[PDB]
RNA sequence: UAAGGAACUCGGCAAAAUGACCCCGUAACUUCGGGAGAAGGGGUGCUCUUUAGGGUUAACGCCCAGAAGAGCCGCAGUGAAU
RNA sequence: AUGGAGAGUUUGAUCCUGGCUCAGGAUGAACGCUGGCGGCGUGCCUAAUACAUGCAAGUCGAGCGAACGGACUGAUGUUAGCGGCGGACGGGUGAGUAACACGUGGAUAACCUACCUAUAAGACUGGGAUAACUUCGGGAAACCGGAGCUAAUACCGGAUAAUAUUUUGACGCAUGGUUCAAAAGUGAAAGACGGCUGUCACUUAUAGAUGGAUCCGCGCUGCAUUAGCUAGUUGGUAAGGUAACGGCUUACCAAGGCAACGAUGCAUAGCCGACCUGAGAGGGUGAUCGGCCACACUGGAACUGAGACACGGUCCAGACUCCUACGGGAGGCAGCAGUAGGGAAUCUUCCGCAAUGGGCGAAAGCCUGACGGAGCAACGCCGCG
RNA sequence: UACCUAAUCAGAAAGCCACGGCUAACUACGUGCCAGCAGCCGCGGUAAUACGUAGGUGGCAAGCGUUAUCCGGAAUUAUUGG
């Protein structure tokens, strides 16, 4: 479940090493996200270097949470830290590369390069 | 890569490997128990001894340890004893 | 001094400060380094062409080029001849050899080069000023 | 064969079986050619260390004893 | 092991040859341990050589052992007669 | 008390968090005393082996402390309170 | 004796002092204008940047088992494999390194060494497997795992054997040395021949040669606006392990050790023979050739091996680049050419093992981008137009 | 492929820089402190051997000049040698 002001780690290699959400798009009144939802956000620590850099405002979309995602057999999947990757407006990723697994779920939401570029969907 | 003697080689080291770290397990098991039966003088201390003096100089002929371990290990136990 | 005294703190020789420090300097766009090269030439982008006016004992309008280097150093090079063609952006080939009437050139432009024509009209010293043998 | 021999100083004698021999000796300026005194510390080996601060002693090299060490002593000659 | 060869020191189709006892693992033209003498193919018809006979003998007796042209050199001095000569 | 962690609020008010002992580390700045417990790291249970120490002494024995090993057990060993 | 040139410029004019500039010789040079030839050389100095594509390390069927395959019993091949040797050489680069790295001179009574040579003694007796092959499965490749057989100079167990180790008696500090007289325990092969033996495989001892290893004296950049550096540090005592001495490592003792004769730190750098310049003293430099060192995409590690902690070997981590059925896999031009990039700037994706050298083989032979030659460039020297 | 031997043709084979003094090589024209040249001294303001061109000259020549860097000249780190 994530809310504004909430700090989350980048799971690729655009520059953005973590960052902090502020708005859950999606609707008027919307207060919160998980896998597979897309969050405006600023970058609070860059790499030296990279395409993004510190205190920049950008699209981004949540591919793991502690909270997890309840699938439609009964069959949950949650993890250990949350996560998100930097867009480029297009479903797209800023970086190259992807650390870490990924859910299932963004399949569905198109977000096939995310889903591609990845070490384990899940 | 991967020259053919390259490749070849891989094989017949990992068979030589296997071949060596086996003898030279057995010689230090040897060399343990052959010292370890000269500190608390058991009566089995002299074939235990011969036991891994064989062993020893049978290794240094493989070139497993070089030849002047072997007299280290061999003065070692002889000494001890 | 006495040889007890040269023993002790031998002789120190001057150092040479050398002219055109801007060609003994290359770059490595790897590293973000400069480093020593001591080129003969070095070829750079004209940011901007204009006239310069010379020194007091002199009266005449210079025409100069500030040059930006495969370094990253911007110099002033003087335009030899009586026609040139160079603008804005314009890739040119510069060597030592400093303006004594104009204060900060210490460079030339090498006339007859990458994007550098010749003096037109020129029939003897054609090695310098750029221009082929005419007919 | 022979190992090389050298006379020097005893300049400290802090360390059991081992003392500091200072060996001076000369080196000409190659430019000038007026010729300076320099001096060598050698760390030596006396397992009955009787040798005391002052006192001018024989040094003979041998093979490498403790990190620093290479010489041992060979004749006391000195009472200080 | 030591063999002893032939080292090129020779310009452009013009080459002269010392004979010259190596290790085997050395450069053609690289690290040497004794020079014996020389030899030339490209002399006024017969192939000028000269050879030494105190170290020549002195190496083949420590186990030096020449190459197939060096053996030729050799022979043509009877070098190769003398040490056969002392069984 | 799930997930988030000052987004509440005039203001982190209140609450939460650090806390003991031992070892290691500690900056700028200074009136040279300080800053300073600065900051920032690591350990603490139990049993056995071993064997220094000095305290009363005639000695047994009684006190109060050390060091090195080898184990054992729990989610957690200044297992609570301060 | 074989070797030493100056000139311009401060002033109204002068003599000093003093700086600036020029005339000379050079370069791995580049650029501009030109350009006939030949012979010797030289040719990425920058990005130790990234690499498309071809080749740069194989050989021995006389070590031996093949589904072997197959002239004509089958010559011959190696299809494929086991085994031996080689892959640690040769070739490349100068990133790192201010150090016993390099040069020079020594020492090792603190040291290893396959092949090669010579001398001796030998090479006895048994055993169990497994490649290849057949047949089942997996997996998208890469490959992996089951059963059933088969050899060897593959492997293993006993016999015997030294100057091997332990205990014994008869110098230059650690000692060295060769007699003694006991104890334990250390091997091996066959292949192809000729009438038992020859050749070349082997094993053990010695020596020689070769190649390595360590230690030491001296020499070897700049900065003091870099002054105090270290705590295995420095010495000792034990133990371990190393081819070998040694704080090399670990415990316990002591507080030691280096330093204005420049400890330490920072920056820079491969070193040398040698090259350029100079009358010389000196100053600058470390292209090509040769010796040494270090490195192989970056970083750790060991295995095999006489020798590697290994450029065209292995494992792991990292950064890249590629394949994937998403579970997983492959790669490393600072070898020769060559491409992209950077730059002012540096070449053919050539021929041949004909010679010399190297590996393997009894040899014929095979491999060799070493090397010998060709292609391009006035890049240089020389010679002729 | 060097290389040699026969025919044949002066035919297919020169350019670059300088010329004020250092420093070998001077006149005319154009311009008129402009255009420009320059290593230094400096030149160019209607009669420049200093700028551009033309003749001539001189230095080299399959090369000639410029730039980059080192030594010399520099006794301008002087030990030789302040």
């Amino acid at each position: 479940m994530i809310q504004q002001e909430t700090r989350l780690k980048v799971a690729d290699n655009s520059g953005a090493r973590e960052v902090l959400t502020i708005k859950v798009l999606g609707g008027s009144g919307r207060k919160t996200a998980n896998i597979g939802d897309v969050i405006v956000c600023t970058v609070k620590n860059a790499t030296p270097g990279g395409v993004v850099k510190k205190g920049d405002v950008v699209k981004a979309v949540i591919v793991r949470t502690k909270s997890g995602v309840r699938r439609n057999d009964g069959s949950y999947i949650k993890f250990d830290e949350n996560a998100c990757v930097i867009i480029r407006d297009d479903k797209g990723p800023r970086g190259t590369r992807i650390f870490g697994p990924v859910a299932r779920e963004l399949r569905e939401g198109n977000f096939m390069k995310i889903v591609s570029l990845a070490p384990e969907v899940l | 890569a991967n020259i053919k003697s390259a490749i070849k080689r891989v094989k017949t080291t990992e068979k030589a490997e296997a071949r060596n770290i086996s003898q030279k397990s057995a010689m230090r098991t040897a060399v343990k128990n052959a010292k370890t039966a000269v500190s608390n003088n058991a009566d089995n201390k002299n074939e235990l001894v011969s036991l891994a003096v064989k062993l020893v100089d049978k290794a240094a002929q493989s070139n497993l340890i070089h030849s002047n371990k072997a007299d280290r290990i061999k003065s070692q136990l002889m000494t001890a004893n | 001094p006495t040889i007890n005294q040269l023993v002790r703190k031998p002789r120190q020789s001057k150092i040479k400060k050398s002219d055109s420090p801007a060609l003994n300097k290359g770059f490595n766009s790897k590293k973000k380094k400069f480093t020593d090269l001591n080129s003969p030439q070095k070829r750079g982008v004209c940011t901007r062409v204009g006239t310069m006016t010379p020194k007091k004992p002199n009266s005449a309008l210079r025409k100069y080029a500030r040059v930006r280097l495969s370094n990253n150093i911007e110099i002033n090079a003087y335009i030899p001849g009586i026609g040139h063609n160079l603008q804005e952006h314009s890739v040119v080939l510069v060597r030592g050899g400093r303006v004594k009437d104009l204060p900060g050139v210490r460079y030339h432009i090498v006339r007859g080069a990458l994007d550098t024509s010749g003096v037109d009209g020129r029939r003897q010293g054609r090695s310098l000023y750029g221009t082929k043998k005419p007919k | 064969n022979d190992r090389k021999v050298y006379v020097g100083k005893v300049v400290s004698d802090k360390m059991d079986k081992t003392i500091t021999v200072l060996v001076e000796t000369y080196k000409t300026h190659k430019l000038y050619g007026k010729r300076v005194k320099y001096s060598k510390k050698y760390k030596t080996h006396d397992e009955n260390n009787s040798a005391k601060l002052g006192d001018i002693v024989k040094i003979q090299e041998t093979r490498p004893l403790s990190a620093t060490k290479r010489f041992r002593l060979v004749e006391i000659v000195e009472e200080s | 092991a030591v063999k002893i060869r032939l080292t090129r020191l020779g310009s452009k189709r013009n080459p002269f040859y010392r004979i010259v006892v190596a290790d085997a693992r050395s450069p053609r033209d690289g690290r040497i341990i004794e020079q014996i003498g020389t030899y030339n193919p490209t002399s006024a018809n017969a192939p000028e050589i000269k050879v030494d006979e105190a170290l020549a003998l002195k190496w083949l007796n420590d186990g030096a052992k020449p190459t197939d042209t060096v053996h030729n050199i050799l022979s043509k001095e009877g070098i190769m007669k003398k040490f056969d000569e002392q069984k």
